[PDB]
RNA sequence: GCACCGCGCGCAGGGGGGCCGGCGCGGCAUCUGGGAAGACUCCUAAGGCGCAAGGGAAUACCCCGUGCGCCGGGGGUUG
C-alpha cells in the first residue's frame, strides 16, 4: 500500500538473461461453503531461448521447462479470460511462427504452431491480445498483424511506412497494447505512437512524440492514460 | 511437339529406372552415448574391383541418359517457345534473334 | 512530389498522395482556403495508393489500392469506414466514383470503377456494397474485359449517365458506357476515329461535351447529343 | 475444409501471384486442371497452385493425390478470378502449374516460393 | 542366390552386378503393390530343378524408410519373428505387410493410419494377411484403440505430424514395453521448414531423451530420400 | 480397490496385487456395440453387472484411467459408488496390460486373439462406411 | 562444457550432453542477444564513455 | 632409442587449452553490385518481329531481297 519492499531475490547463473515476465491468474473460485479462493498465481518467463521457463516462487526456482522446435523466443503473452480452465501462452519469436503452449494442471508443455510469416526475415517484437480470440503481434518488418488463434488464420495486417528520419528503411514495431474499447497503442521505431481502431484494423491517429524509438507502453484500467516509454 | 512429348517421357522412366539402380548398386550415421567411459569402451570394441567396374559402369549409364533427357526437355521447350511465337496473336515468350526478349502485357481477350 | 491530387467538389479540401510506399500508403488531406494540413489517411496495400476519389458530397473519400483493395474513410469520425477487395483485380491502377442517389452515408455517390492493370474494369453499386460495415467481397455489378492493355483513365459523367474508360499503350483505347444498363456503346469510337493514345479525357460539367487529349498532344472534342 | 494447405497472407498470394505472372511471360506455366493434371504426371512441374473458390471442389482434389504421390508442393490461393487475370486470360483459371528449367532467375523465384510453400506447410 | 542378412527375418539376394533385400512371404503365390518376386528351394531337388518351396517378396528402398535404414547400416530393427509391433503411418499398407512378413506367423503387427484411402488399402491388405490388424483412427488418439491394441515390443513411427514426438510419447507410455523398441523416421521438411536438418534433428532427439527414452544411434537416409533420418533407441535401458 | 480393466474381450479385478474376480465374453457383434459403449461411456450390461454387488459401498472407490468414462459412470446412479480418474495410473495398468499372461489360465486358458481382431475389423469397417464408399 | 565428438571416419561417435540446467535455469542466445541489440542501435554511433583517460 | 660424464633430438598418441589465425555454415537494421522490375517510365525505329522456303559465305558462328502471319509509326468525322 506504498511500502515497496523487495521480499525475494532468485539469481540466475552466467550468461542468462530474463526477456519477458508474465504472470497467469485464475479467476476466483467459490468453496462449498461460501468462503472464496483467489486464483492461483505462476510465473513464467523467457531467457532469449527457444524456452519458456515456469518458476516455482515456494522453491525458489525453476520449476519446469519447455521447449518447441521454432526459434528463440522475444515476446509472449497469456489469452485473457472470455475459457476458464483452458487458457494458453502465445509466443511470438524470431523466424516467425507463432508458437502456442498450454498451461493446464500445472503443465508446460508445447501445444503446436499457429502459423508462420511467409518472409524468413519477419521477426515479432511485441504481442498483445485484443479480445479472446484475437491477437496483435508486432513484426520488425514494419508490420502489425492480427491473427485469430481459433482457426489460427490472419484477420489483417496493418503496416507502417518507412522511417523518414535517417536509413534503416524498416520501422520496428517495439510494443503493442490494447484499450478496453477494443483499440489498439502502438509504440514503435520512429518514436511515435500510433492508435488503431480494432473494429476494422486501421490507423486512426499517429502522435510523433519521442525523438529515439518507443520500448514500452502501458494502459489504464478503464482506458483513460497511456504511458509510453522510449 | 507430341512425339518429343513422347520420347521425353519415356526417357523419363529410363532415367528413374536407372538411377534406382545405380543407388541399389552403390557424418552420415552417429551413435550417441552416455559417457565418455562408454564410448572409449565403443572405441576400443571398433579397433578389436568387380564393383568397381560395374559402379564404372552403371555411372556411364546415368550419365548418358541424363544428356539425352536434358536435350530432350530443351528440345520440348524450344517447340512450346515455337508456338508461342507463332500463335494468332502477340504472344510473350522466348528471345528474337537480335537477344530481345519478346514480352507482350496484353491480355488474351 | 506533388503529382497526383484531388479537390473536393465542395472545394473545401484537397488531398495529396505521400510518396512513401513500404507495403501501405499514405495521403494528407489540407484545408484549401488556408492550405494548411488537417488529417492523414493511411491504407495497406503492396505498392501504395493507385487512385482515390472525393465522395458526391465531399465528406469522405474512397481509395484504391494496389493488390486490389479499397478503403472508405470519412472526414467526420475521420477514420476508416470500411475496407472491401476488388473480385480479383491482381493490383488495382485507376479510380473513379460518380453518379448520384446512392447511399446517403457512404457520401451518396452511387457507381464506383476500379480498373485494373490487367485492362479489366469493374464496375460496382455502392448500395450494395453495404451488408456500418461494408461487405468484404461485392459482386461488381458489371465486369468489362474490353479492353486489353492496362486501363489508363477513367472518368464519369457529372450527370452519372456515361462512363469512359481509356487504355493509352494501345493506339485508340477507349470506350463508352452507358449507365446503369452498364452497356458498351458499340458504334463508336469506329475503326477510323482518331483518338491517339487517349492520355487525358474529360467532360463538360453540363455533360455535353467529351474532351480527349493524346500524347501526340492534341485536343479533340465531341458533343454527346442522345 | 479440405483446403488445408492454405495461403491465406495477402503478401504471400501478391508474390504467388507475381511469380505467377512472370512464369506466364516466359512461357514456363500451364494453365487450367487438365494440363496441369498432365504436367504433374509427366513430372515436369516445379510448383502448382490450386484456387479455393471453385463451387465444386472435387472437380480439383485430385491433384494433391499425385502431388503427395511425386512429391511436388501444392498451394491454395484464394479466387480463381484473380489467378485467372493473373496469369493474363480473362477466364477463371482454377488450377495452374508453373514448371522448371535448366536455369532461369525464375528457376531461383521458384526455389525460393516452394521454400515459402513449405513453410506454410 | 539368397542368403541370411545379419538381422533375422530378412535375406538378401545375390547376383553378378546386384544386391537386393527380400522377405519370406507369408501368402505364397501372391503379391500386394505391383513387387517383383523371386522363387527358391532348399537344396536336395536336382533331378526336379524346380523352385517350389520359398517365395521372397523384394523390398525396394525407395518406397519404405524401414528398408532405406536396413541399407543405410542400421545394427539391429528389435524386432525379431515372434515379436509385437506397434505401427504409426500405415501408409497403404506396403512396409506393414512386410514387416508382417518378418514377425511371421507367431509374430504380431498392429497397423495405424488416420487417412482413410490408405485405410481402404490397409484392409484390403490384412483380409489376407492375418498376422496384421488395422485400425483407422488418428494415432494422437490412443485411448480410442487401447481396447484394440496389447502390450507390444517395438514402435515403429513413421507419420507427418509436427508433434511426432508427442504421438510416439503416448503410446509408448500406454503400450511400449520395459525396455522396449523404437525405430522414429524424422522428416525435418514436415517439422521445420527453416532450420538446418541436423539442428532439427538434435532438437527431436532432445525430446525423446526428455521423453524417457535412450537414443542408441542415429543414421539418416540420404542415399534414398531427402532430409530424412532414422533413430533406432531403447526405452527404460 | 476396485480397478476396471478393458480388454477386447472382458474385464478382471484385482483388489486383493493379486487379481479377485473377472467377467469374461466372447464372439458376437455386442462386443463391438460394448465397443462403442465404452467410446462414449455409456451403459453396458456387462459393465453394470460388474459393478452390480448387493451389500453396499464398503469404500467409495473405483479407479480407471480415462475420465470420460470416470464422469459417465458417477452419473449411473445404480451403485452410487465412484471412480477415480488416471492420477499416473500407468504403473498400475500398464503392468497388468503387461503381466496379463499370468491372468490367463485365471479367466480363460486360451487366447482371444482372434476375437480380438474380429472387434478391429468390425470397427475398421465401420469407420470407412462412416466415410462410405 | 562438453565433450566434441570422435569421428572413425564413416560414422560418429558421441557423447550426449544434458548435465548443464538442471533446475537453474537454460542458458542465453549470445547470437539472439547480439541480434536484439542491433535492431536496437541500428546505425548510431555511441557518445565517448567516460572522463578522461587514455 | 640416441648421451649412464647432460640438456636436447626422431617417433606413437591420451587429454584439455590460447577459443591466436584461416575454413565451413547461420543471421545481419543498413551499404555496394547485378538481375528481375511499376506499365506515366524502356519498349533502341518509323519501322520491326516470327515461320517456312531461295541465294551467298569467314563453313560451328553469319548476310540478303519470295509466301504466309504478328505487331508498331503516321494519317484517320456517330463504321
Amino acid at each position: 500500500n506504498g511500502g515497496w519492499y523487495q521480499e525475494v531475490i532468485i539469481p540466475g547463473g552466467k550468461d542468462r538473461s530474463v526477456d519477458g515476465l508474465v504472470w497467469v491468474t485464475d479467476p476466483d473460485e467459490e468453496m462449498a461453503d461460501g468462503k472464496i479462493i483467489h486464483g492461483k498465481s505462476r510465473l513464467f518467463s523467457i531467457g532469449y531461448t527457444t524456452t519458456i521457463t515456469e518458476w516455482d516462487l515456494e522453491k525458489a526456482r525453476a520449476k519446469k521447462h519447455a521447449s518447441g522446435q521454432h526459434g528463440e523466443i522475444w515476446c509472449f503473452g497469456v489469452q485473457p479470460l472470455p475459457a476458464a480452465q483452458n487458457r494458453k501462452l502465445v509466443a511470438g519469436t524470431v523466424d516467425g511462427n507463432l508458437v502456442l503452449y498450454s498451461i493446464e494442471d500445472g503443465d508446460l508443455k508445447f501445444q503446436k504452431t499457429l502459423t508462420r510469416t511467409p518472409s524468413k526475415k519477419t521477426k515479432f517484437v511485441s504481442i498483445a491480445f485484443q479480445s479472446h480470440n484475437i491477437v496483435i503481434v508486432g513484426c520488425s518488418n514494419s508490420t502489425i498483424c492480427a491473427y485469430d488463434v481459433r482457426t489460427g488464420t490472419m484477420l489483417r495486417q496493418m503496416t507502417l511506412g518507412t522511417d523518414l528520419t535517417g536509413g534503416s528503411k524498416n520501422i520496428i514495431v517495439w510494443a503493442v497494447k490494447c484499450l478496453p474499447n477494443g483499440d489498439i497503442v502502438s509504440g514503435d521505431s520512429t518514436g511515435q505512437v500510433c492508435i488503431w481502431d480494432g473494429k476494422t484494423y486501421t490507423q486512426a491517429q499517429r502522435i510523433q512524440s519521442h525523438t529515439q524509438d518507443v520500448l514500452c507502453l502501458s494502459v489504464s484500467a478503464d482506458g483513460s492514460k497511456i504511458i509510453s516509454g522510449g | 511437339l507430341g512425339y518429343v512429348r513422347t520420347m521425353r517421357n519415356i526417357a523419363a522412366k529410363e532415367l528413374k529406372e536407372l538411377e534406382e539402380r545405380y543407388v541399389l548398386a552403390g557424418p552420415k550415421k552417429i551413435v550417441f552415448f552416455e559417457g565418455v567411459e562408454e564410448r572409449q569402451q565403443a572405441l576400443e570394441k571398433q579397433k578389436a574391383r568387380r564393383k568397381q567396374l560395374v559402379l564404372e559402369k552403371l555411372a556411364r549409364k546415368v550419365k548418358a541418359a541424363r544428356k539425352k533427357l536434358k536435350a530432350l526437355a530443351d528440345a520440348e521447350y524450344e517447340l512450346e517457345l515455337q508456338q508461342a511465337k507463332m500463335a494468332k496473336t502477340a504472344t510473350s515468350g522466348g528471345f528474337t534473334k537480335s537477344g530481345r526478349r519478346i514480352k507482350v502485357r496484353e491480355r488474351k481477350r | 512530389t506533388m503529382e497526383r491530387f484531388r479537390v473536393s467538389p465542395c472545394g473545401r479540401y484537397m488531398a495529396l498522395v505521400a510518396s512513401d510506399k513500404k507495403g501501405g500508403g499514405m495521403l494528407n488531406i489540407i484545408n484549401v482556403g488556408t492550405m494548411q494540413w488537417i488529417a492523414q489517411a493511411r491504407i495497406d496495400g503492396r505498392h501504395g495508393v493507385a487512385d482515390f476519389a472525393w465522395w458526391s458530397d465531399g465528406n469522405g473519400l474512397t481509395i484504391a489500392g494496389r493488390d486490389g483493395q479499397v478503403t472508405e474513410w470519412s472526414m467526420i469520425t475521420r477514420r476508416t469506414v470500411g475496407i472491401w477487395r476488388d473480385e480479383g483485380s491482381i493490383g488495382g491502377t485507376v479510380m473513379a466514383l460518380g453518379g448520384r442517389n446512392g447511399p446517403a452515408e457512404l457520401g451518396g455517390d452511387r457507381w464506383v470503377a476500379i480498373g485494373s492493370n490487367s485492362g479489366i474494369l469493374n464496375v460496382y453499386d455502392r448500395n450494395d456494397l453495404i451488408e456500418i460495415r461494408i461487405k468484404k467481397y461485392p459482386t461488381p455489378t458489371r465486369v468489362f474485359e474490353q479492353l486489353t492493355t492496362s486501363i489508363s483513365v477513367v472518368a464519369f459523367s457529372p450527370d452519372g449517365q456515361l462512363l469512359a474508360f481509356g487504355s493509352q499503350h494501345k493506339k485508340d483505347a477507349l470506350r463508352l458506357v452507358h449507365l446503369p444498363s452498364c452497356t458498351v456503346y458499340r458504334n463508336w469510337p469506329t475503326e477510323q476515329t482518331p483518338l491517339g493514345r487517349v492520355t487525358a479525357i474529360a467532360f463538360s460539367s453540363k455533360s455535353d461535351v467529351l474532351a480527349v487529349g493524346n500524347d501526340v498532344g492534341r485536343v479533340r472534342l465531341w458533343e454527346i447529343r442522345g | 475444409s479440405a483446403a488445408w494447405p492454405k495461403a491465406e497472407d495477402p503478401a504471400l498470394v501478391q508474390e504467388l501471384l507475381d511469380c505467377v505472372q512472370q512464369a506466364s511471360h516466359y512461357r514456363q506455366l500451364k494453365k487450367g486442371a487438365n494440363e496441369t493434371t498432365k504436367s504433374v504426371n509427366r513430372g515436369t512441374s516445379e510448383l502448382v497452385i490450386l484456387a479455393a473458390d471453385t463451387q465444386p471442389l472435387s472437380i480439383v482434389l485430385h491433384i494433391p493425390l499425385i502431388c503427395e504421390e511425386k512429391n511436388v508442393p501444392y498451394v491454395y490461393v484464394p479466387s480463381k478470378v484473380a489467378l485467372g487475370r493473373a496469369c493474363g486470360v480473362s477466364r477463371a483459371v482454377i488450377a495452374v502449374s508453373l514448371t522448371s528449367n535448366e536455369a532461369s532467375d525464375l528457376n531461383s523465384k521458384i526455389r525460393a516460393l516452394r521454400d515459402k510453400v513449405e513453410r506454410l506447410a | 542366390i539368397v542368403e541370411p542378412h545379419r538381422h533375422k527375418g530378412v535375406f538378401v539376394a545375390r547376383g553378378g552386378k546386384e544386391d537386393l533385400l527380400c522377405t519370406a512371404n507369408l501368402v505364397p503365390g501372391e503379391s500386394v503393390y505391383g513387387e517383383k518376386r523371386i522363387s527358391v528351394e532348399t537344396p536336395g531337388s536336382g533331378p526336379d530343378a524346380v523352385a517350389t518351396k520359398t517365395e521372397y517378396r523384394i523390398w525396394n528402398p525407395f518406397r519404405s524408410k524401414l528398408a532405406a535404414g536396413i541399407l543405410g547400416g542400421l545394427e539391429t530393427i528389435y524386432m525379431k519373428p515372434g515379436s509385437k509391433v506397434l505401427y504409426l503411418g500405415a501408409a497403404s499398407g506396403t512396409s506393414v505387410s512386410h514387416v508382417a512378413d518378418i514377425v511371421g506367423p507367431t509374430g504380431a503387427v498392429y497397423a495405424v493410419e488416420f487417412s482413410h484411402r490408405s485405410g481402404r488399402d490397409l484392409i484390403n491388405m490384412a483380409t489376407r494377411r492375418t498376422n496384421v490388424i488395422p485400425i483407422v483412427e488418428d494415432a494422437r488418439k490412443p485411448m480410442a484403440y487401447r481396447m484394440l491394441v496389447p502390450m507390444v515390443d517395438v514402435i515403429f513411427a513413421d507419420v507427418a505430424q509436427p508433434d511426432q514426438a508427442r504421438i510416439v510419447g503416448i503410446n509408448a507410455r500406454l503400450f511400449l514395453k520395459q525396455g522396449g523398441g523404437l525405430l522414429i523416421s524424422i522428416k525435418a521438411s514436415c517439422i521445420d521448414s527453416t532450420a538446418p536438418p541436423e539442428q532439427v534433428f538434435a532438437s527431436e532427439v532432445q525430446k525423446l531423451r526428455e521423453d524417457k527414452f535412450f537414443p542408441k544411434e542415429q543414421l539418416t537416409l540420404e542415399p534414398y530420400e531427402r532430409d530424412h533420418a532414422m533413430v533406432s533407441c531403447v526405452y527404460l535401458q | 480397490l476396485f480397478i476396471l480393466t478393458e480388454t477386447s474381450a472382458g474385464y478382471a479385478l484385482f483388489k486383493a496385487i493379486k487379481y479377485k474376480e473377472f467377467a469374461k465374453f466372447d464372439s458376437a457383434a455386442i462386443a463391438v456395440e460394448e465397443a462403442s459403449g465404452i467410446l462414449e461411456g455409456k451403459v453396458t450390461p456387462k459393465l453394470a453387472s460388474l459393478l452390480n454387488e448387493l451389500k453396499d459401498e464398503k469404500k467409495v472407490t473405483l479407479a480407471v484411467h480415462d475420465t470420460k468414462l470416470s464422469n459417465s459412470i458417477t452419473k449411473l446412479p445404480g451403485i452410487n459408488i465412484k471412480p477415480i480418474s488416471g492420477s499416473m495410473t500407468d504403473d498400475l495398468f500398464r503392468a497388468i496390460r503387461q503381466h496379463l499372461y499370468n491372468l490367463i489360465p485365471g479367466m480363460e486358458p486360451s487366447n482371444f486373439d482372434e476375437m480380438n481382431l474380429g472387434l478391429a475389423h468390425s470397427l475398421s469397417r465401420h469407420k470407412l462406411k462412416f466415410s462410405p464408399e | 562444457k562438453n565433450p566434441k565428438d570422435k569421428r572413425v571416419g564413416s560414422t560418429a561417435y558421441r557423447v550426449v550432453s544434458n548435465g548443464g540446467d538442471p533446475r537453474l535455469a537454460p542458458k542465453a542466445k549470445k547470437q539472439s542477444l547480439n541480434l536484439k541489440q542491433a535492431l536496437l542501435r541500428r546505425d548510431r554511433v555511441a557518445k565517448p564513455r567516460g572522463g578522461f583517460f587514455v
